[PDB]
RNA sequence: GUCUACGGCCAUACCACCCUGAACGCGCCCGAUCUCGUCUGAUCUCGGAAGCUAAGCAGGGUCGGGCCUGGUUAGUACUUGGAUGGGAGACCGCCUGGGAAUACCGGGUGCUGUAGGCUU
RNA sequence: AGUUUGACUGGGGCGGUACACCUGUCAAACGGUAACGCAGGUGUCCUAAGGCGAGCUCAGGGAGGACAGAAACCUCCCGUGGAGCAGAAGGGCAAAAGCUCGCUUGAUCUUGAUUUUCAGUACGAAUACAGACCGUGAAAGCGGGGCCUCACGAUCCUUCUGACCUUUUGGGUUUUAAGCAGGAGGUGUCAGAAAAGUUACCACAGGGAUAACUGGCUUGUGGCGGCCAAGCGUUCAUAGCGACGUCGCUUUUUGAUCCUUCGAUGUCGGCUCUUCCUAUCAUUGUGAAGCAGAAUUCACCAAGCGUUGGAUUGUUCACCCA
RNA sequence: CUCAACCUAUUCUCAAACUUUAAAUGGGUAAGAAGCCCGGCUCGCUGGCGUGGAGCCGGGCGUGGAAUGCGAGUGCCUAGUGGGCCACUUUUGGUAAGCAGAACUGGCGCUGCGGGAUGAACCGAACGCCGGGUUAAGGCGCCCGAUGCCGACGCUCAUCA
RNA sequence: CGACCUGGGUAUAGGGGCGAAAGACUAAUCGAACCAUCUAGUAGCUGGUUCCCUCCGAAGUUUCCCUCAGGAUAGCUGGC
RNA sequence: CGAGGGCGCACCACCGGCCCGUCUCGCCCGCCGCGCCGGGGAGGUGGAGCACGAGCGCACGUGUUAGGACCCGAAAGAUGG
């Protein structure tokens, strides 16, 4: 799918429709210090070998695209997270589509 | 297996729990026993209180 | 092994009569629904929105809630040995006025105003409906002709 | 053969106390007699609250039992309870009564009579007014009780307001997934 | 007796061809400065009033098609319930109630609401 | 060393997915309704193919017009949709829901109610509202995704976003961490374990809920008959045959099923021995012939009697010698 | 002149996944006192309007507004079960099956009894222990209760009736 | 007459030994001996489950489950 | 006996009201700390709440569960000999 780079949507801080920045979200690094994150070293500390299950058994082939809007009025730079269906071919801000032209031969 | 309303009851009897055991039937014993010890230790200490300091 | 869709086997019930096809008459907007009147869910296929679900086409219940553009029905449902009043919201292009009740009432409304008359001027009147009573005794006139006498038709091969 | 169904025969119903206590037996005796001899159906229903469980006899308060006698064109009836009257400490006022029960606590049996009130049991009920007569039969809240809190509807299903047995109370115990819609859902 | 504007039901109203149309009306019609749109003032928008009912439109006509409604088909097809009915079966008959649809043969060819005109 | 090595299944395995979904049908005119029933489809795609408004009319056909022809473009006429609406199918739709433009982001922020599956739990999807902030249009209005029916995912954990929010343990400041609310990272065995084989060296609890061998039902297949008679028989349907069709019988084939037996009915062949059947190879008595005789063929009554010795093969069968 | 295509009016035969038309059986609702009719009051909703709608407060109306039958309402706790099978009819796969799979009602399972010689399911009928009377379905040569009627009318000879 | 047969004494002990190799042998036990204990191991599987009369009286269906010989759930039952 | 009328238990349905959480709107009030302070309102919505208590103790029965768990039954695993 294609989506532009900006939109004017509702921002929740600033109660109204805004200009938004629209770009891709990425999950972040793992802390190491999240405590599941703690819980899990310690578990596997020691013996025992692995102490919690290890999935491998994919079946997705696609993921659900997480757009971060970004307010860009400069007193507020609120972010939200909005989600779109699930997408094989995802791109930001690409060339618009024509109707009336020739499909190059 | 869970039947129909009730509560989730937890009991603390997975750990061979007969083999450590402690019944009463000593109580009305002890009690005999001690109260001679504080008969015995009044008489022994005759004028000074029973209870102690 | 069924599927669970929503308009699963409704080719025929939803589709339009023959040759009543295109635009909605626009009576069926302008009637009035009320709280607590009865009305018959339909459930037309022109209009795709606020439809019925195929369980409660041919179904009749009672309006309690009224918004812009559906109602709240309680119309009632048998799930098995149980029967429930389901509250449905439906856009008013698959309701209409039941006659039942409309019926009733214009009874309702002789029969108030007959036993007031009947009061006025002194006699009793039947009120109450009964049930299509044994015929009478009657005569039945020859009128001077005798009555036609009929005779099995032999049989023989049609086609 | 015949073509009934014997699966309501047998009607259900308590036609005697299941209690062994005597004097409830000999009140009863004199109730079961007041009932059939006579045409009050006054008699009938104190007699069939006789027989009835502690529990579809709960206790009635002092203050419901003066906001009940407190209704217009009550005064000077007898107010008469198949059960135990309990004082209620909440109230401050204790008008005059003539009551009638099978049971009265120390502390609303010393309330009532310091108020000039007079306390009657079932056999004085009965030489007093055989047929029930100027008297309001009162009963205590029958659903006053823990265990309709947990009767009804199951506590996880849509629009249901009845308590769950849990073992203690607290953030841990029974408040997460299917009572939350951040764990799961909520309903 | 009609028409115009807005309609309700949405062919008894549609389709094809022919005839008639007084008065208002509705139109066709004339023009492109302005408003507004075009490749094109054809359409749309605007400004008009020389001409015309040719056309739209209205009414009528057609052993007209369609549509609507009856008869026939036919108490036929089918069918609720019944029998220790028939028949090797396939199926069929009867009792008890309900009861269609073509072909074929007739009749009909918009009713009407609100507001406003014309019709000696 | 420890453990695992899915399920359904006309036995299991192999094969398929009938394991989560959607359309038509089955389905017996409410709804519901099964088989490894039938015909198919799904794990996507779309800043437009979402939202408004406006203006148009589509498929196809006929008739015309330089190059131009069966199809290039232009014009008129007919055209109830016979086109298109992303995809499977069904429904729906014409100054539409289709095509082309213009402006846009209602595919946004929220709380509840309801429908669908249903236990009337959840998810998913959907309907009607209400409160904001917007888009479009002159406006009425319409829009909180796709005309409708599918296009999807709990707890735990992680990650991001939001409240000059709460807690961070004797107090205070600041990092950090924990929390509250909402998205995302996925479990397709799709209400969601983390999982390769082999055993004929095998074991246990069971199962006739379930296969292999008898019996039982069935008789497609095998085997044996019948009806019609186009033809074969030099000629001549029917001495002897019998195409195209069609009706049966049998249980000596092989399937189909899984009713009995899994705390056990000893599983092939041969040997030996008895009896039974007839759909008769021979013998007795007959009828028919394309019966001269001889031989042979068809048929009837008919199972009294007989139907053998051997080579190769475990064979049943088979084939040859006599 | 003929054979094609095409068109027109006809003609034979069809559809579980076609249809103009369209049953029988079937599904929902209504057949009143929570109703009807008079007034009045409240609203921040709606609005040209004393509007619209909803709610609330008084008052009057009983011929109790089809038939038939029946006494109803409501709560708590709860076992067993979650292998089914059979028959009429409808019905899917299969050549078919005492096969496999559905629908509806009844039954067997859980059920004895009379009849079908015999038999889970068929027909009659369901059951405390008995006497008398009468039947159902089915029978009445003999087994074996009952035709041991002067029963009625026909049909049929079978060397597999 | 030989990688011959055999007594006694020694050594190797259980996931170990020993094997000219058969998973052979290791006290009638070997694809992991024997003895005691953990241990009354677990079993959705098989078998059994003890007096009388009276009253009421089923289900093999729904949904979910590594679910298909089992449960939970609704339904059907009884009691109060 | 009695047409009518009245007070109405428990309980049921419904409409209001009150407490805590969370949203939306908005205007006031308090002071030894004038604050990034404290309190209050209206309208929705979440709660196992309030709304003149019903509980506690003891006994008995039934049901579920952990225990050898109604009784008997593995193939196995471990420790030490
Ligand atoms: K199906
Ligand atoms: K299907
Ligand atoms: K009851
Ligand atoms: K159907
Ligand atoms: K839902
Ligand atoms: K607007
Ligand atoms: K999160
Ligand atoms: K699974
Ligand atoms: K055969
Ligand atoms: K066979
Ligand atoms: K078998
Ligand atoms: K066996
Ligand atoms: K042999
Ligand atoms: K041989
Ligand atoms: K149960
Ligand atoms: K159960
Ligand atoms: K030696
Ligand atoms: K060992
Ligand atoms: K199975
Ligand atoms: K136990
Ligand atoms: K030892
Ligand atoms: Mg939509
Ligand atoms: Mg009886
Ligand atoms: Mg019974
Ligand atoms: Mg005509
Ligand atoms: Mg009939
Ligand atoms: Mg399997
Ligand atoms: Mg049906
Ligand atoms: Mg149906
Ligand atoms: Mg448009
Ligand atoms: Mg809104
Ligand atoms: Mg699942
Ligand atoms: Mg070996
Ligand atoms: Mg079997
Ligand atoms: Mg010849
Ligand atoms: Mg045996
Ligand atoms: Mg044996
Ligand atoms: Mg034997
Ligand atoms: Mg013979
Ligand atoms: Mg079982
Ligand atoms: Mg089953
Ligand atoms: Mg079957
Ligand atoms: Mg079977
Ligand atoms: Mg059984
Ligand atoms: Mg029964
Ligand atoms: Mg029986
Ligand atoms: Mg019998
Ligand atoms: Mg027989
Ligand atoms: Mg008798
Ligand atoms: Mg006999
Ligand atoms: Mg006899
Ligand atoms: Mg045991
Ligand atoms: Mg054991
Ligand atoms: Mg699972
Ligand atoms: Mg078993
Ligand atoms: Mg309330
Ligand atoms: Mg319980
Ligand atoms: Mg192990
Ligand atoms: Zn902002």
């Amino acid at each position: 799918v294609n989506v532009p780079k900006t939109r004017r949507t509702f921002c929740k801080k600033c109660g109204k429709h805004q200009p938004h920045k629209v770009t891709q979200y990425k999950k972040g690094k793992d802390s190491l210090y999240a405590q599941g994150k703690r819980r899990y070293d310690r578990k596997q500390s020691g013996y025992g070998g692995q102490t919690k299950p290890i999935f491998r058994k994919k079946a997705k082939t696609t993921k659900k695209i997480v757009l971060r809007l970004e307010c860009v009025e400069p007193n507020c730079r609120s972010k939200r997270m909005l989600a779109i269906k699930r997408c094989k071919h995802f791109e930001l801000g690409g060339d618009k589509k024509r109707k009336g032209q020739v499909i190059q031969f | 297996a869970p039947s129909r309303n009730g509560m989730v009851l937890k009991p603390h009897f997975h750990k061979d729990w007969q083999r450590r055991v402690a019944t009463w039937f000593n109580q009305p014993a002890r009690k005999i026993r001690r109260r001679k010890a504080r008969q015995a230790k009044a008489r022994r200490i005759a004028p000074r209180p029973a209870s102690g300091p | 092994t069924n599927t669970k869709g929503k308009r699963r086997g409704t080719r025929y019930m939803f589709s339009r009569p023959f040759r009543k096809h295109g635009v909605v008459p626009l009576a069926t907007y302008m009637r009035i629904y009320k709280k607590g009147d009865i009305v018959d869910i339909k459930g037309m296929g022109t209009v795709q929105k606020g439809m019925p679900h195929k369980c409660y086409h041919g179904k009749t219940g009672r309006v309690y809630n009224v918004t812009q553009h559906a109602v709240g029905i309680v119309v009632n449902k048998q799930v098995k040995g149980k029967i429930l009043a389901k509250r449905i919201n439906v856009r008013i292009e698959h309701i209409k006025h039941s006659k039942s009740r409309d019926s009733f009432l214009k009874r309702v409304k002789e029969n108030d105003q007959k036993k007031k008359e009947a009061k006025e001027k002194g006699t009793w009147v039947q009120l109450k409906r009964q049930p299509a009573p044994p015929r009478e005794a009657h005569f039945v006139r020859t009128n001077g002709k005798e009555p036609e006498l009929l005779e099995p038709i032999p049989y023989e091969f049609m086609a | 053969g015949v073509d009934i169904r014997h699966n309501k025969d047998r009607k259900v119903r308590r036609k005697e106390p299941k209690s062994q206590d005597i004097y409830l037996r000999l009140l009863v005796k004199l109730y079961r007699f007041l009932a059939r001899r006579t045409n009050s159906t006054f008699n009938q229903v104190v007699l069939k609250r006789l027989f009835m469980s502690r529990t579809n006899r709960p206790p009635l308060s002092l203050s419901r039992m003066i906001r009940k006698m407190k209704l217009p064109g009550r005064e000077n009836k007898t107010a008469v309870v198949v059960g135990t009257i309990t004082d209620d400490v909440r109230v401050q006022e204790v008008p005059k009564l003539k009551v009638c029960a099978l049971r009265v606590t120390s502390r609303a049996r010393s309330r009532i009579l310091r108020a000039g009130g007079k306390i009657l049991t079932f056999d004085q009920l009965a030489l007093d007014s055989p047929k029930g007569c100027g008297t309001v039969l009162l009963s205590g809240p029958r659903k006053g009780r823990e265990v309709y809190r947990h009767f009804g509807k199951a506590p996880g299903t849509p629009h249901s307001h009845t308590k769950p047995y849990v073992r203690s109370k607290g953030r841990k115990f029974e408040r997460a997934r299917g009572r939350r819609a951040s764990r799961g859902y909520k309903n």
